[PDB]
């Protein structure tokens, strides 16, 4: 199977460096260059640079040269992307992909790079209890608030995986505070607030943080 | 440096057929064009190749067609896994993206709101939540008033992605703030705005 994996998702301070990783496997590691391509969170694709894993030979985007070097150990297929002197909007994924010619044709799974002067944190989790404020028709609201955690990503389910059907579960904000925040809300009947208990679970593996909240009336 | 796509959104029904555009940069080539398209939380994914040639696997309601620098994509029958951004490369340079959304009819959204929990509250902060649910098209206003007063800069919103079953957005809203100021004043409220709305739907409470 033709394949690339990279390594894991990291989180650095500003002015940092961190070195990616990208094993190749399935084919002739020297017979395509390699490219790195990052995604800012919501944001298009930019381009990095190519390594020519025969050579060592490297070309950079005028941005970031004299910051970022590109190598590779040919004895066990791997191509790896050190990026210096971190800054705050380096955060992105940051995607190898093999160049058939111009042409990104095998892609890495992609690795979260979070650059924040922000400390690994775990969320705090409040009910958004349902109320008549929460009802319409014989629909009523309720949710989490999944607040103040760093970094990304963070889980939410209902009723361990139970409940599906009328869950939303909002992308995540950047506060001010350099801390994310997002909650989760489902709309259920409002006749089984007194009979169906509503739990939401919430994983943040970056800080270990595993919380159920109860959200009652 | 970037290239320039068009539209930025379009919006269509499964079925119908879509075409996005690219505007090639002069400076380089244009003969090594190609599209990719990118799913939520997944890599790009190569789709066409020198301007007109499919990747392997690639389904044929997809084709490339261009002339010197004005290039398109095209999707003959949209399937609902279609939906998603497209992305043109030409050399180290890629688009601004397209994103292809499903087009369903106008739905006003659903508003409710949440006060802040008794538990965050010991904490020394609140947080207001104002839901809009199950709405289209994506574009809303949400205004939040203290006491009859307009906020600003006090609220962050999110939005889902388009939803599988039936293509509506939900947005939130949440109004934050510190203990004392939301004990010195008395009524919370949000005010939401929509095309399907013939009148702003105010949700509020008291503390």
């Amino acid at each position: 199977q033709v394949q690339l994996v990279q390594s894991g998702a990291e989180v650095k301070k500003p002015g940092a460096s961190v070195k990616v990783s990208c094993k190749a496997s399935g084919y002739t590691f020297t017979g395509y260059y390699m490219h790195w391509v990052r995604q800012a969170p919501g944001q298009g694709l930019e381009w990095m640079g190519w390594i020519n894993p025969n050579s060592g030979g490297t070309n950079y985007a005028q941005k970031f040269q004299g910051r970022v070097t590109m190598t590779r150990d040919t004895s066990i297929s791997t191509a790896y992307m050190e990026l210096r002197s971190l800054r705050s909007d380096d955060t992105a994924v940051y995607y190898c992909a093999r160049g058939w010619g111009w042409y990104f044709d095998l892609w890495g799974r992609g690795t979260l790079v979070t650059v924040s002067s922000a400390s690994t944190k775990g969320p705090s989790v409040f009910p958004l209890a349902p109320s008549s404020k929460s009802t319409s028709g014989g629909t009523a609201a309720l949710g989490c608030l999944v607040k103040d955690y760093f970094p990304e990503p963070v889980t939410v389910s209902w009723n361990s995986g139970a409940l599906t059907s009328g869950v939303h579960t909002f992308p995540a904000v950047l506060q001010s505070s350099g801390l994310y925040s997002l909650s989760s809300v489902v709309t259920v009947p409002s006749s089984s607030l007194g009979t169906q208990t509503y739990i939401c679970n919430v994983n943040h593996k970056p800080s270990n943080t595993k919380v159920d909240k109860k959200v009652e009336p | 440096i970037v290239l320039t796509q068009s539209p930025g959104t379009l919006s269509l029904s499964p079925g119908e057929r879509a075409t996005l555009s690219c505007r090639a940069s002069q400076s380089v080539s244009s003969s090594y064009l190609a599209w990719y398209q990118q799913k939520p939380g997944q890599a790009p994914r190569l789709l066409i190749y020198g301007a007109s040639s499919r990747a392997t696997g690639i389904p044929d309601r997809f084709s490339g067609s261009g002339s010197g620098t004005d290039f398109t994509l095209t999707i003959s029958r949209l399937e609902p896994e279609d939906f998603a951004v497209y992305y043109c490369q030409q050399y180290e340079f890629f688009g601004q993206g397209t994103k292809l959304e499903i087009k369903r009819t106008v739905a006003a959204p659903s508003v409710f709101i949440f006060p802040p929990s008794d538990e965050q509250l010991k904490s020394g902060t609140a947080s207001v939540v104002c839901l809009l649910n199950n709405f289209y098209p994506r574009e809303a206003k949400v205004q939040w008033k203290v006491d009859n007063a307009l906020q600003s800069g006090n609220s962050q919103e999110s939005v889902t992605e388009q939803d599988s079953k039936d293509s509506t957005y939900s947005l939130s809203s949440t109004l934050t703030l510190s203990k004392a100021d939301y004990e010195k004043h008395k009524v919370y409220a949000c005010e939401v705005t929509h095309q399907g709305l013939s009148s702003p739907v105010t949700k509020s409470f008291n503390r």
